[PDB]
RNA sequence: AGCAACGCGAAGAACCUUACCAGGUCUUGACAUCCUUUGACCACUCUAGAGAUAGAGCUUUCCCUUCGGGGACAAAGUGACAGGUGGUGCAUGGUUGUCGUCAGCUCGUGUCGUGAGAUGUUGGGUUAAGUCCCGCAACGAGCGCAACCCUUAUUGUUAGUUGCCAUCAUUUAGUUGGGCACUCUAGCGAGACUGCCGGUGACAAACCGGAGGAAGGUGGGGAUGACGUCAAAUCAUCAUGCCCCUUAUGACCUGGGCUACACACGUGCUACAAUGGGAAGUACAACGAGUCGCUAGACCGCGAGGUCAUGCAAAUCUCUUAAAGCUUCUCUCAGUUCGGAUUGCAGGCUGCAACUCGCCUGCAUGAAGCCGGAAUCGCUAGUAAUCGCGGAUCAGCACGCCGCGGUG
């Protein structure tokens, strides 16, 4: 609830400012689980670490509001 | 009235003496103090464990109360102020002198 | 005018009663006891000395409550009462000390003690 | 683990604090200067025999006093080295320090001093059964009306450890005006550590 | 590891909700009494002893 | 015990109609300590029957009392590891806490709006020799005179 | 790890704590001493980086001088060395649990016994008590029991401010003039001792009853835990003998577990309603906490909250109009105007940051549950049952823990 403007890194948003530009790569791989999906993160693809690996998670539309650590899981149940 | 004292000590043994040394030496050279009134005593609580490791169902409680005590001067005069201000046993025992 | 004064104390509740000649009533701390303490029957409580010794009027009674709860400082207004009832004449000494009504009931909360619920539950047990 | 400190028990009802100063605001800082304090001295301790040290402290100078048994050789030749306690503990606490050295009677009659000196037998490969008798016989011939000592650990530097101590007249522990004293130690032979713990009871 | 963390512990915290309480004497980091800045049983060692003025045993 | 006996527990009576009966049927109805609720529920309950087909409500009640009572109870006991039952005689105090308690608890069962419209209607049916706290004496009284067999030389 | 482990170490896991795991890094070292060159070390700014770190910028700059030295300190060298929450509670110190606040454990002079040993300390009565009496080859003594310490029940005296307001004027009011009478606060004293009176009993100890008194038979509660038992618990509070690691079992950083879920066991909270649910009005406490803290008051928002501002380092101001209670008006025995789990959407607060994984608010949804078998637990009076308030720990976070009082 941080309606005094969202959250973002600032590491993950240079790098997305940087490739604004033309059509985009997925190397994007940031641990950075904290930072919100803002409607500018959309048709990149994102690496998340979830403590282990980097998770690539390709960014729709109907995910803008929602963290990058809602898409990459931890636990590893069955 | 534009003098007056407070003493705070752990022990109303060594409180009570000091009191009555500046009561004394005050209405030595002066009159009109009113009595060392006392104030209510203020008290905490500290409860503790009394093992290092494990059995909580058992503990041991310490406690560390503060005594007070209200001296206020009536008409002070210029030698008053001097045969105060100088006076100082003992160690342990707070003094502030307030206008 | 001439009036007896008496203390009262029950349960954490201190009373100052005042005993003054009149027709029979009381008011407690500006009020009218039948809206201080209107909660069914402890008035009758408070009324027993005069029903006892001194039968039974005629004092307008005039008290200061503070402490307690509504319980409480009726009880401690009974005690006050009594004790302002001795002191206008003291051959009542006999009658209300039959009947009690001039003791202090030392009946308080008692204290709570680690490793237990309360003053004295304790917790479940388990044999195995 | 059944009996309570017995010189804890009694603090606050007929003896005092060992350290006596009122401050609020200022309680933690104080509290830990004195444990700094308290642990330094025990260097020229390893030598000079002191007991207890009494830490009292005025607007921005310390007061302390400590009980010893060597007055000389804890002061100097001429006051050559009291000079130097002082001028060493200003570096810590940063303070004007005034030391005022006590001097200790009867030193047989208290329990770090004796406890102390009957640990360190036992570091010299001495049999524990005579240091501890002889111990409570030096310490009714100065007149006591009850001592107690008791030594634990692997004693004679063998296996599995045991207890055992002596006891000389009566010492009543539950009287709460009984003036008892108290303390615990330690040392090695070559095995492990051991306890040392003696109680003197000196009348009320 | 309790050297190192005694050592970390009073350097300048990374984050104002990362500075922590330990006890003075040992470094024990659980139940500190923070007028006191000393865990639950140093407290109970130097009450004994009469060391910290104030405190002692309660009853009533 | 394993002293020996023990005292009473004295009651005060209560101050509207001095009676200590009145007293015990108040602290029965009390749950939780919340006693004006009791006191308001006792006081509803006698209205109610003074102002129907009443005369006074301590008449009633003590008929109540007595026609519900119990005078033969029974014990049943273990010898050497068989158990039986046997009857045995009353005092009186355990009589009317038996009174109390049967009265109270059937009209605690009753089904009906108000404890007050339970209480009263109950105690009403008991001064007629009706209602399940007079059969509740009777199964007691049958069981009794009946196992005086394995009781005739206990 | 049965009683004596299982709301226990933990009196505060989002990062920290943190020991564990995955990736990125260092090797005289994150922390200590020594010796030498020597000596005053910094902090701040900008690029790269997830940071750890590395690369560049104003520079860490003699505070003792007899011209001859000493304190702080970076690097280097330099190796002595450091470092370990790694093992062994069956090698230990110290600190606890339990029998259990149960009433026991020994000695000196005598006597008895060929001797190890016994007696005392066995027996009757009584007692909470190895607590007392009577008898008895025993007579006395020590630690244990009880007393001395704390708090609560009654009062005299000394002292009346920030407490209090009975005899007076005054206002919104104890407020302001006045006073210390009363309550209160807190120093010093009194008072309870089977001390008197009747009966029982070996006339004894002791028990039953009465008078007086605030209180009567250890008045109520706390602290206080003998010799010993379980190789009971703890090398992870701290120490420490022996063993083990040392470019790694040491050390630095980011992100993740410690919160995973076919289930089984323990300790709790909320309910299954009418002795109740909802709406409006009216009352009565005590223990405690507060300086970058406790927030008066006024306004904005349905609400949690926000803004401007005020007093107070405290018997002065604030947290703090307690909740059950009482009085009215409703609802009518139903899975319901009971119950409040679960889920959708929108907010607030702390924090650099609430996805995994916080607390709170509003609107919407409305599960199981209609008093619970075998079996089993707590409690002898202001107790059980029931109702709220405070604070340690703590930016924030409590159905847990420690205390307090109300009805009873
Ligand atoms: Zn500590």
């Amino acid at each position: 609830s941080l309606k005094k403007g969202p959250f973002v890194d600032d590491h993950l948003m240079k790098k997305v400012e940087a490739q604004q530009g033309a059509e985009k790569k997925k190397v994007i791989k940031t641990w950075s689980r904290r930072s919100t999906i803002f409607p500018s993160f959309v048709g990149f693809t994102i690496a998340v670490y979830d403590g282990r690996k980097h998770v690539p998670v390709y960014i729709q539309e109907d995910m803008v509001g929602h963290k990058l650590g809602e898409f990459a899981p931890t636990r590893t149940y069955r | 009235q534009k003098i007056r004292i407070r003493l705070k000590a752990y022990e109303h043994r060594i409180l009570d003496q000091s009191a009555d040394k500046i009561v004394e030496t005050a209405k030595r050279t002066g009159a009109d103090v009113s009595g060392p009134i006392p104030l209510p005593t203020e008290r905490s609580l500290y409860t503790v464990i009394r093992a290092t490791h494990k059995y909580k169902d058992s503990r041991e409680q310490f406690e560390m109360r503060t005594h007070k005590r209200l001296i206020d001067i009536v008409n002070p005069t210029p030698k008053t102020v001097d045969a105060l201000m100088k006076l100082d046993l003992p160690s342990g025992v707070n003094i502030e002198i307030k206008l | 005018q001439v009036q007896y004064s008496g203390t009262g104390r029950r349960k954490n509740a201190v009373a100052r009663v005042r005993l003054v000649p009149g027709t029979g009533k009381i008011t407690v701390n500006k009020k009218d006891v039948e809206e201080y303490i209107p909660h069914a029957d402890l008035r009758e409580v408070i009324n027993q000395p005069f029903g006892v010794t001194e039968t039974k009027g005629a004092y307008d009674v005039i008290v200061n409550v503070n402490g307690g709860g509504y319980a409480g400082q009726s009880g401690a207004i009974r005690h006050g009462i009594a004790r302002a009832l001795l002191q206008v004449d003291p051959d009542f000494r006999s009658a209300l000390k039959r009947a009690g009504l001039l003791t202090r009931d030392a009946r308080m909360v008692e204290r709570k003690k680690p490793g237990l619920k309360k003053a004295r539950k304790a917790s479940q047990f388990s044999k195995r | 683990g059944q009996k309570v400190h017995p010189i804890g028990m009694r603090v606050g009802i007929i003896r005092d604090w060992d350290a006596k100063w009122y401050a609020e605001k200022e309680y933690a800082e104080f509290l830990h200067e004195d444990l700094r304090i308290r642990k330094f001295i025990a260097t020229k301790l390893a030598d000079a025999a002191v007991s207890t040290i009494e830490i009292e402290r005025a607007a921005n100078r310390v007061n302390i006093s400590i009980h010893t048994a060597k007055p000389g050789m804890v002061i100097g030749k001429g006051g050559s080295e009291v000079e130097n306690l002082r001028k060493e503990l200003n570096k810590l606490t940063g303070k004007r320090v005034h030391i005022n050295i006590v001097e200790i009677k009867k030193p047989d009659l208290d329990a770090k001093l004796v406890g102390e000196g009957i640990a360190r037998q036992l570091e010299n490969r001495v049999a524990f059964r005579r240091a501890q008798k002889q111990a409570i016989q030096r310490a009714m011939r100065a007149g006591a009306k009850g001592i107690k000592t008791q030594v634990s650990g692997r004693l004679n530097g063998a296996d599995i450890a045991r207890s055992e101590g002596y006891s000389e007249g009566t010492v009543p522990l539950h009287t709460l005006r009984a003036d008892i004293d108290y303390a615990w130690e330690e040392a090695d032979t070559t095995y492990g550590k051991l306890g040392v713990k003696v109680w003197i009871y000196r009348g009320e | 590891a309790k050297k190192s963390m005694i050592a970390k512990n009073k350097r300048p915290a990374k984050h104002s909700t990362q500075a922590y309480t330990r006890c003075e004497r040992c470094g024990r980091p659980h139940s500190v009494y923070r007028k006191f800045h000393l865990c639950r049983i140093c407290f109970r060692e130097l009450a004994y002893k009469g060391q910290i003025p104030g405190v002692k045993k309660a009853s009533w | 015990p394993r002293k020996g006996p023990v005292a009473k527990r004295d009651v005060l009576p209560d101050p509207i109609y001095n009676s200590k009966l009145v007293t015990r049927l108040i602290n029965r109805v009390m749950v939780d300590g919340k006693r004006g609720i009791a006191a308001n529920i006792i006081y509803n309950s006698f209205d109610i029957i003074k102002e129907s087909t009443g005369n006074d409500p301590l008449e009633v009640f003590e008929q109540a009392m007595k026609n519900v009572m119990p005078v033969l109870e029974v014990k049943a006991r273990r010898v050497g590891g068989s158990n039986y039952q046997v009857p045995v005689e009353v005092r009186p105090e355990r009589r009317t806490t038996l009174g109390l308690r049967w009265v109270v608890n059937y009209a605690r069962l009753r089904g009906e709006h108000t404890m007050e419209e339970r209480l009263a209607k109950e105690i009403m049916d008991a001064a007629n020799n009706t209602g399940a706290s007079v059969k509740k004496r009777e199964d007691t009284h049958k069981m009794a005179d009946a196992n005086r067999a394995f009781a005739h030389y206990r």
